[PDB]
């Protein structure tokens, strides 16, 4: 009955659950707002999907994120991955596939790591 | 380029279940291929396919004795008649029962048809081709008579020579004689006395003796002689004689009455032909291992045409010369892969039968069948040179054939035994990479050395698609570890850059200008990556665009069937602007690589005898025992070799048993043509060649208001401004007008026209003169055109080289035709004449 | 007539006329129901649904006014000669005319009904009965009823037979009299008078299932059932109002259905022509009424455009079903239930059509290459507010795209009894439609039931959303329709300006639906989510490109790059898609006022129809008009393209349809219609054109004659070394015919018997092959050498099979020792002549190759032809130096230009 | 259980390798027992991920 | 796992490639194609020591040189090269 989408985000050892529901427009990380949770210089890494997609896409959703593990940098990268993948999955399920494809195209044109986490394996020059 | 693809000829299969036919001239051979009818012109090597398509497989072909009208019957009796000179569909009409016999009258006014027990003689409809002031009627067929004086299947119908009587041969062991209208000294008599049912009843030339050939292998003569007690005569039997084919029953016989000879094809594949009225065995031989299904004879009488249904196996036999005219074989398994030749004249396909064969695009015949693989053949590939073909297969060997000598100069194996399922080859032709499902390493051999260079590794799963870059610097592998690899092999450092994806990689393809690559995953999405800076630049989510399904034995809705929602194979255009994508589904998608939209979607088959060709099956075919196309009906067969089920339980990939009732629709390989303007796709029905339609569609380039064909010919003939007339014709884009002005300007003003011609119309002009060299008999004129064009616009084409690559390729193969066809003969003639003149 | 379009069939038309149907029982299981198109008859089967069995050909020259259906044949009487038209009576069988009836010379009356019995067929015209004998189909006599007044002679009602009465017809007059006429001797035998003579005219009469009881129905209201030999009234029923006279009556011959339990017989249905409700009587006690089936068809209104009435009632023979046919293009069959007692029946079969003329037409886009093609589904929006999907393949699989439970709403309102009407319960009349089945989900489009026109997207993306968008007459919403489900879609898009819709369009990808108001505003909606995406213009200078007048004809590029939108007042504007800003305008403002546009995908051409009676074709890529067409003498009603793009067809208000060749910029044909055409639609492949006329309900299908026979019509109206043509295959296997026959020999030989048949029978034309063309090749060559020209010998040798060519090239010889008798020297001189004339280079080289290959010994040992070889070598060396330099230059430079970096 | 497994591979949740398998008699060899797994859009796969609380809706 | 590779030899003739082609009315090759004799000049004739003359030797170049005309220095060098190959094996 309720519109709800749960999306994970991943870095070295920092993981993020983001549940996106129908709402008024808030984004909370660990119960505190997104403008509070980061080091003061990496908030520009957090605001990257919102500024790519515009605020009109985030006008309708409410995203709640939990993070665990990692350091400050790994947790910030996990939060921005959870934000981007979360709004793309909500627009996949509950509005049109053309809007899903437009959001995916804008995010992939900026940075692919907002959608697909690339782990660093060990394969040096063999 | 213009993505306006109609359906050109089917190819890759030469015969399927159905009747064979000759033209009344004797040259064209009409053969049914699934639900279409190919015409093989045999006097000049050509072939085409009629534009219709039946919903089920062809049951019957008939042809009006004038030659013009063809009438094709599907299963369940849906008939399409069409005009063979102007290849257009004329009438659709449904006989409500499955047609099991059909014969047109030699006068041309009637045709008789046997629906299982019934015998209906119909009128032949009046057509717009034959009347001056006439049109399509609504219901054109007028029934003349119906006869149900019969007890079982009508297996044959044969008219007289004066077209007043006909004979119906049966399955209730009795041939009958019928009339068209009520004659004076006639009763519709029966001809009883057989043992296993008549195959065919035939008249003689002077219609006194009529012959009956039955299924057990016995042919009887029938004459109108008096009863042995002597107005009082009876159609009785004068002599009987038997084909002594030992352990077989004859499946189809024919009888040429003008020359008096009878041919019979038997269940063990050995046919025999006999000069009938004294029954001297002319000869006999074994054309097929399986059986012979349908025999027809030439109108002249000098050619025979046999068709076996279980394989492709169509062959025409010239009996007095004792030699084949053609002996052709389609694939009897799933066509696994295909590639065009880099010239573009011939394509080569590799199926799971174990054979690979090289079909010619014109004339539709296979020209060589390489048969050294002992298991199913997967991917085949060419080099840039086009003379060498490398084929991988499941018997563990990547073989390497040379097509100027037709022998595998190399065979490669892995030391531990693998079964290769995918392969790529460097465009230099010196390195072969191949990958399998058993080991996750990816093997590399050298062509000029023969031994194994390396086993590259770094994949956590079996490697599914390999592609060498067309410049020659980068191998790309794609594997079920959700990963792809940019292998750089040829540099001094051998490196591997991974591309992490979301699901298992199914296909990898390059752009021709090698900066881009498209990889198709198992989600159903295409991702366009860059190879220099390895970042995804584009993407299509294409599940809905290809999802067309619901096979029989499928308890999901066609929208919920996963497995037919991915792209198994993708190929760029030779332009590089449009992908073409095909999977295990009914639809072929044609995407744009820049604007990321689906330009055009195609449907491979209308054929309802295949399994997955409509996404909403109807509830009429669902009984209370499952669907109606699922009950095992082998037990209702007259022949033991048809009744025996030698099938293995749970064998998806081929078994020699191969029940194969209602096979699935899947596009296992697609390829664009290197000359442009065509692609083709290996379906299960055949090998469909789609091509652009430019002659049946008006499409100007950049037109003004005062530019008509009348104005173009006016500035040609009156004003004599040849460059203006030619630019106006290329601007109108009508091929007849372009040909008219092109032939009309003179060969001394060619140079002035080319010197002042525009560079926006240069590539269209190069393509046009390439087509005119390959088709028209004005060879020195077109070569002066090509010479003036390249001598004037030399540095522009060499500067571009990517925008004009297809135009240069088709010009190159046009001058390759003229270089190999006439000047070798001219040189050999002048050297032979010089020697014979020097004694 | 025309030179391109030939008439095929009026489709979408089952019963439009006042001519009642006729039912014949086939066997014990089928009934044939035969109705009148107006120029033909349609026979449907009842057990097989009501799918069309036969339609009648050829089309009769006038309107059919009477019909009957005997054993197999259908008799059809046509033509009212009181106004011009020719008349006749024709006998059809299986939809083809098998016989004609000889009408009398002095027959100047329409022919109201036909009646076949005994061996006699009987035609009641107006005041006159013409009777033929059926076994020979010959004229017998003519019955003339007589009257004292002018009016009372008129034979309204008709004549019917009683079943056990030998050779007697029962005619009804305009006076109340029913006159019995013995049709053998042509004699008036009895007359029976109306009871209570205020009731004036016999409206109908029908035989009961009782013997010698006839049911006469008078215009003053009473139904009587009377013994017709006792002349005594059995029942008298006040069955009609004086304004609503009983017109059709029919009795149930089943044996049950009355008496408030259903196990007693005696039921009669009746209908008046001014109502649309049938009435059932139980005749048992006094003849009470038992039920009224209300609004079985549309009730006819003189003020409304929708037609209506009931033309005929027929109980079928011994069965519960009742077949009724109305004037509102509809045929229904109802059935009485058995186990619960139903006084009124329930509907089991129905076919229908438009109850009004057809307003707009649209052939559906092609299922990508499937069995539908472009030419199966037509989509017709009528003036009776319904959108029908017609099928040209089978006429039984065409069904109305339903707007919801309209008949359930009209029965739960008081719309079936007697406020608005059932047509007014629907969406308004359709102005235009545009559809794209790239995302039509078939039957399972959105599973479950959805709301209709409302004013969850994972399942929509999996299966498929709406397909058709539809602009209606004066409503501000542009409705949407599922196509594959055949129902109304779940969205209804408002304009944004508030003004009513003027045009609507759909994207090629099937996602976006663009509405364009009559006030100027253009809006774009996503059809999957039903949401407003982009407005044109958004909010040249960006933000200001808005139209000032109505928007007719928007259309989207198939690449989703531009949308080109056309104003009423003046200009055409190309907008960017994803931005919503104006890119480029073209202004024909002070001189034109554009009333429509059509677009051709695959050609990039747009055709605008302006108000100066002209059509301007513009290339959308170069943005300049390329073809203007000036032919119309009225306003352009509807115009369309050809799928090749080569023609544009325009139907104007002057009732002339004009075809323009677009490459030649000329007229081709212009044919005059009987009524002005209101809508045109060409199929997406080239066979069918469809025109919806003015006045006629149901569209007219024309075929395209140019696809089948070539027409030469272009009539502008107002009211060097060459090769040969010889096949490459032929001469290239002449050059190689030893190894080709060696590969064509089988591996194992044929198992010929020991007693082999010597002297096989001769096949081919006279002992040789049938490919050698019939009328001595040495005689040809030597008479060609006696003359100067070898063209006869060369044109003979060209048209040979390769085996016969190798034979006639191996069978040359020196012979007698003269220069005029040897074939070798003349063959060399013939090839020398062809090298001089520069005609057949490839064939000359192939012929010389095989000639030198099989004759080198004689030409080496002989000196009489080494001079000819020297002259041949001179010409050959010149020509091969020139041609080899040419082809080597082109080959080497092309191979360099393909890869210049080594 | 084998009964539930035959029901699941008749409903078509199981692929072997890259191709979905609808036949419940497909003989799985020793090196394809490493490649039998669920299909792409499987509700059974969503059930397993929803149990393990790793339900990624992307 | 397919099978162990076991040696199989195929005897090709000296016929043209249009004898390996399939049965059809005319060849797909042109007029230049159809003279390629399906075995290379190296299989028609290769000069080697087993097919040389008695007095002569053949070199690695495929050229007949006689032992009588060969000098002492070239004899010594050819003995050293054959001994070098023997030491390599």
């Amino acid at each position: 009955s309720v519109q709800a989408v749960q999306v994970f985000g991943k870095k070295k050892n920092a993981t993020a659950v983001a549940r996106c529901v129908q709402g008024k427009g808030l984004i909370k990380v660990n119960g505190k707002p997104l403008k509070l949770f980061a080091p003061e210089i990496l908030r520009a890494k957090l605001y990257e999907p919102i500024l790519i997609l515009g605020t009109d896409k985030f006008a309708d959703v409410d995203i709640r994120i939990r993070v665990a593990g990692g350091g400050h940098t790994s947790q910030v990268y996990a939060v921005r991955q959870a934000i981007a993948k979360s709004i793309v999955a909500y627009y996949a399920k509950y509005v049109d596939e053309h809007s899903k494809n437009l959001l995916k195209q804008e995010l992939i044109q900026f940075d692919r790591s907002l959608l697909v986490a690339d782990p660093r394996r060990c394969e040096p020059k063999k | 380029m213009k993505t306006n693809f109609k359906f050109s000829n089917l190819l890759g299969t030469v015969y399927c279940r159905g009747n064979l036919l000759f033209s009344p001239d004797g040259t064209h051979l009409f053969s049914p291929v699934g639900n279409r009818v190919t015409v093989f012109n045999l006097v000049e090597n050509k072939s085409y396919t009629f534009p219709f398509a039946h919903r089920k497989n062809i049951s019957r072909i008939g042809l009006t004795p004038q030659g013009n009208l063809l009438l094709s019957i599907d299963e369940d009796g849906q008939a399409i008649l069409t005009n063979v000179p102007r290849r257009v569909v004329l009438y659709h009409f449904s006989f409500k029962s499955p047609v099991t016999a059909l014969a047109f009258s030699p006068s041309g006014r009637h045709f008789v048809v046997g629906l299982k027990r019934k015998i209906e003689v119909w009128h032949v409809p009046s057509t717009p081709d034959t009347n001056e002031d006439g049109d399509l009627e609504f219901a054109p067929f007028v029934r003349h008579h119906t006869h149900m004086q019969h007890f079982d299947d009508v297996r044959h119908l044969e008219w007289s020579s004066d077209s007043r009587f006909f004979l119906s041969a049966s399955k209730d062991l009795t041939a009958r004689i019928w009339s068209l209208d009520t004659e004076e000294g006639f009763v519709p008599t029966v001809l009883s006395g057989h043992r296993q049912g008549v195959v065919g009843a035939y008249f003689s030339k002077d219609q006194e003796t009529i012959y009956t050939v039955s299924k057990d292998g016995a042919v009887f003569e029938w004459k109108y002689v008096a009863k042995p007690g002597h107005e009082d005569m009876q159609w009785r039997i004068v002599n009987k004689h038997f084909f002594m084919q030992n352990a077989a029953t004859l499946r189809c016989a024919a009888y040429h009455a003008e020359s008096n000879l009878l041919v019979a094809g038997f269940s063990n594949g050995i046919f025999g032909l006999y000069e009938m009225p004294d029954f001297n065995l002319i000869h006999t031989l074994s054309i097929s291992q399986n059986e012979i299904d349908f025999v027809t004879i030439n109108k002249s009488g000098e050619w025979l045409a046999f068709g076996a249904s279980k394989l492709g196996q169509l062959l025409v036999w010239e009996w007095q010369s004792e030699s084949y005219i053609l002996k052709q074989q389609g694939h009897f398994d799933a066509m696994n892969s295909l590639v065009y030749s880099p010239d573009g004249q011939r394509i080569v396909t590799a199926a799971d039968d174990g054979k690979i064969k090289v079909w010619d695009v014109e004339s539709g015949f296979c020209i060589v069948t390489f048969t050294e693989h002992t298991s199913g053949v997967t991917a085949c590939e060419f080099a840039k040179k086009g003379s060498v073909l490398f084929t991988a297969s499941l018997d563990g060997s990547v073989r390497a054939w040379d097509l100027i000598r037709y022998r595998n100069f190399r065979t490669f194996t892995a030391p531990e035994r693998l079964s290769f399922t995918c392969m790529a080859v460097d465009p230099s032709g010196e390195v072969i990479a191949a990958g399998s499902i058993d080991s996750f390493d990816i093997h590399i051999w050298s062509v000029q050395t023969g031994q194994l260079l390396d086993r590259l590794s770094g994949h956590e799963g079996p490697v599914s698609s390999l592609a060498f870059a067309p410049d020659g610097s980068v191998l790309v592998s794609g594997s079920w570890d959700r990963t792809a690899r940019i292998w750089s092999i040829f540099s001094r450092t051998q490196t591997s850059e991974p591309l992490q994806l979301q699901s298992d990689v199914l296909d990898v393809a390059f752009r021709p200008d090698s900066k881009q690559i498209a990889i198709s995953t198992l989600d159903g999405q295409l991702t366009f990556w860059s190879v220099s800076e390895a970042q995804q630049v584009s993407g299509v989510d294409g599940r809905r665009d290809v999802s067309g399904g619901r096979r029989i034995t499928d308890r999901r809705t066609a929208a919920n069937v996963a497995g037919t929602k991915n792209f198994n194979t993708i190929r760029y255009s030779m332009d590089g602007t449009c992908l073409l994508a095909g999977g295990n589904s009914k639809y072929i998608c044609l995407y744009s690589t820049t604007t990321m939209v689906l330009l055009k979607k195609f449907t491979v088959s209308v054929n309802l005898s295949l399994s997955g060709t409509q996404e909403f099956l109807n509830s009429k075919l669902m009984t209370e025992a499952g669907p109606v196309g699922l009950l095992d009906d082998q037990g209702e067969a007259s022949d033991l070799e048809d009744r025996i089920d030698r099938s293995l339980p749970g064998s998806k990939r081929g078994d020699p048993g191969a029940r194969k009732k209602f096979p699935e629709v899947r596009v296992s390989g697609v390829a664009f043509s290197p000359t442009g303007n065509s692609f083709c796709a290996a379906s299960t029905e055949g090998l469909l060649v789609y091509s652009l339609d430019n002659t049946v569609q008006f499409d100007p380039f950049d037109l003004n208001m005062e530019i008509t064909p009348a104005s173009t010919l006016a500035v040609l003939e009156k004003e004599k401004d040849y460059l203006k007339a030619l630019v106006m014709a290329f601007r109108l884009n009508e091929a007849g007008l372009i040909t008219r002005v092109y032939q009309a300007i003179p060969y001394t003003d060619i140079g002035l026209v080319v010197e002042q011609f525009p560079t926006v119309y240069v590539p269209r002009l190069l393509r046009f003169v390439a087509a005119q060299t390959e088709q028209s008999p004005h060879m020195e004129f077109c070569l002066l055109w090509i010479r003036a064009l390249i001598d004037k616009h030399g540095p522009w084409l060499a500067a571009n080289r990517g925008k004009v690559d297809v135009e240069l390729r088709v010009v190159a193969r046009a001058v390759a035709k003229m270089r190999d066809e006439i000047r070798r003969l001219a040189d050999e003639n002048v050297y032979m004449v010089d020697y014979l003149l020097n004694q | 007539g025309s030179a391109i379009f030939a008439p095929y069939r009026t489709i979408g038309l089952i019963s439009p006329t006042g001519v009642p149907f006729t039912s014949i029982p086939l066997g014990k299981t089928t009934f044939q129901i035969t109705t009148s198109v107006g120029r033909a008859l349609q026979t449907y089967d009842l057990k097989r649904g009501l799918n069309l069995v036969f339609v009648t050909r050829p089309q009769t020259p006038s309107d059919i006014t009477a019909t009957h259906a005997w054993k197999e044949r259908v008799y059809a009487a046509f033509g009212d000669p009181r106004n011009g038209e020719p008349q006749g009576l024709w006998v059809f069988q299986r939809g083809k005319k098998v016989a004609e009836l000889p009408l009398p010379s002095d027959l100047d009356q329409p022919i109201k009904q036909i009646l076949i019995f005994g061996g006699w067929i009987v035609a009641c015209a107006l005041t006159r009965i013409e009777v033929w004998k059926a076994a020979t189909l010959e004229h017998y006599t003519t019955i003339f009823p007589a009257a004292s007044k002018k009016g009372d002679n008129e034979l309204t009602g008709g004549a019917i037979n009683m079943p056990t009465f030998l050779n007697k017809i029962f005619v009804g007059r305009k006076d109340g009299w029913v006159e019995i006429w013995n049709v053998s001797t042509g004699k008036l035998i009895y007359t029976l008078l109306p009871p209570s003579p205020d009731c004036g005219a016999v409206t109908c009469l029908q035989p009961t299932p009782a013997l010698s009881l006839l049911a006469i129905a008078y215009s003053g209201g009473p139904l009587v059932i009377q013994n017709v030999l006792t002349d005594k009234t059995v029942l008298l029923l006040e069955a009609g109002t004086d304004d609503a006279p009983v017109t059709s009556i029919s009795f149930r011959t089943d044996g049950l259905g009355a008496g408030q339990d259903g196990r007693k017989d005696g039921v009669m249905a009746t209908a008046t022509s001014v109502s649309g409700d049938v009435t059932f009587w139980d005749l048992n006690k006094g003849g009470r009424i038992m039920g009224v089936l209300r609004s079985a068809h549309n009730p006819p209104s003189r003020h409304n455009i929708v037609r209506g009435g009931i033309s005929k009632i027929e109980f079928l023979a011994g069965q519960p079903v009742i077949v009724t046919s109305g004037l509102d293009n509809s045929l229904k069959t109802w059935i009485f239930d058995e186990s619960p007692f139903s006084p009124v029946p329930r509907i089991l079969h129905q076919r229908s059509g438009h109850a009004a003329p057809v307003r707009c037409l649209h052939f559906l886009p092609s299922d990508f290459d499937g069995a539908e093609g472009g030419n199966k589904w037509l989509l017709s929006g009528g003036k009776d507010r319904s959108l029908w999907g017609w099928s040209l393949r089978r006429d039984g699989q065409s069904a109305e795209l339903s707007q919801g439970a309209i008949r359930k709403k009209a029965r739960k309102m008081g719309l079936l009894a007697g406020t608005t009407t059932l047509e007014d319960l629907k969406a308004p009349e359709i102005t235009c439609i545009a559809s794209s089945l790239n995302r039509d989900g078939g039957m399972g489009a959105i599973p479950g039931k959805q709301m209709i026109w409302d004013k969850n997207a994972e399942l929509s993306g999996n299966t498929g959303w709406e397909s058709v968008v539809t602009a209606h007459k004066d409503d501000p919403y542009a409705r949407t329709w599922f196509w594959g489900r055949r129902r109304a879609g779940r969205w209804a898009f408002k304009t944004g300006d508030g003004e009513p819709v003027s045009t609507v369009a759909i994207s090629s990808c099937g996602t976006f639906a663009l509405v364009g108001s009559t006030g100027g505003s253009i809006d774009m909606f996503n059809l999957q989510s039903g949401r407003h995406r982009q407005r044109f213009p958004s909010r040249f200078a960006p933000g200001t490109g808005r139209h000032t007048n109505a928007v007719t004809g928007i259309v989207v590029d198939p690449l989703n790059r531009h949308v080109v939108s056309c104003s009423l007042d003046g200009k055409v504007k190309f907008w960017d898609f994803i931005t919503g800003n104006l890119v480029d305008e073209i202004d024909w403002a002070p001189m034109t006022k554009i009333i429509g546009c059509r677009y051709h995908p695959g050609n990039d051409l747009i055709a605008f129809a302006c108000d100066d009676r002209s059509i301007r074709v513009v290339d959308i890529e170069t943005k300049n008009t390329i073809r203007e067409f000036w032919g119309c003498r009225g306003d352009i009603n509807d115009f369309c393209f050809s799928p090749d793009g080569r023609w544009i067809v325009a139907a104007s208000q002057d009732s002339i349809i004009r075809v323009w060749d677009l490459p030649t910029a000329h007229l081709i044909d212009a044919f005059r219609l009987e009524q002005p055409c209101t809508a045109l639609a060409f199929s997406h492949t080239g066979e069918y054109l469809a025109g919806a006329m003015e006045g006629s309900l149901g569209v007219q299908i024309w075929t395209n004659r140019t696809l089948f026979r070539h027409v030469p019509t272009r009539q502008i109206s107002e009211s060097m070394m060459t090769l040969s043509l010889v096949p490459r295959s032929r001469w290239q296997t002449l050059l190689h015919i030893d190894i080709i026959k060696a590969r064509n020999k089988p591996k194992e030989p044929p198992k010929a018997p020991e007693k082999a048949p010597f002297f096989l029978p001769p096949v081919g034309q006279n002992g040789i092959s049938s490919l050698i063309p019939q009328e001595t090749f040495t005689s040809k060559l030597l008479v060609g050498g006696a003359k100067g020209d070898y063209t006869d010998f060369i044109e003979h040798l060209k048209a040979l099979p390769p085996a016969a060519a190798d034979l006639e090239l191996r069978s040359l010889s020196i012979g007698n020792g003269d220069e005029a008798t040897n074939e070798l020297l003349h063959f060399i001189r013939a090839l020398t002549s062809r090298l001089v004339a520069r005609r057949d280079y490839e064939l000359t080289q192939a012929w010389m190759t095989v000639f030198l290959r099989l004759h080198f010994d004689l030409i080496m040992e002989n000196e009489e032809l080494l001079q000819a070889l020297g002259e041949w070598r001179e010409h050959q060396a010149r020509e091969r130096d020139r041609l080899s330099e040419l082809v080597g230059y082109c080959g080497g430079v092309v191979s360099f230009l393909r890869s210049p970096r080594t | 259980t084998v009964q539930a497994a035959t029901k699941l591979i008749e409903q078509g949740h199981v692929r072997v390798g890259v191709e979905e398998v609808r036949d419940p008699a497909f003989l799985v060899t020793r090196n394809m027992e490493d490649f039998v797994t669920w299909t792409v859009g499987s509700k059974i796969k969503q059930n397993i991920m929803k149990y393990r609380d790793k339900l990624d809706d992307f | 796992k397919p099978k162990p590779p076991a040696p199989t030899l195929t005897v090709v003739s000296d016929v043209a490639t249009v004898a390996m082609e399939d049965a059809q009315p005319a060849t797909a090759q042109g007029v230049a194609g159809g003279e390629t004799s399906m075995i290379a000049p190296q299989e028609v004739y290769a000069p080697s020591k087993d097919t040389a003359e008695k007095g002569e030797v053949v070199t690695k170049a495929g050229i007949p040189i006689a032992k009588q005309e060969m000098s002492r220095e070239e004899k010594l060098r050819r003995r050293r090269r054959e001994k070098e190959r023997i030491r390599k094996a």
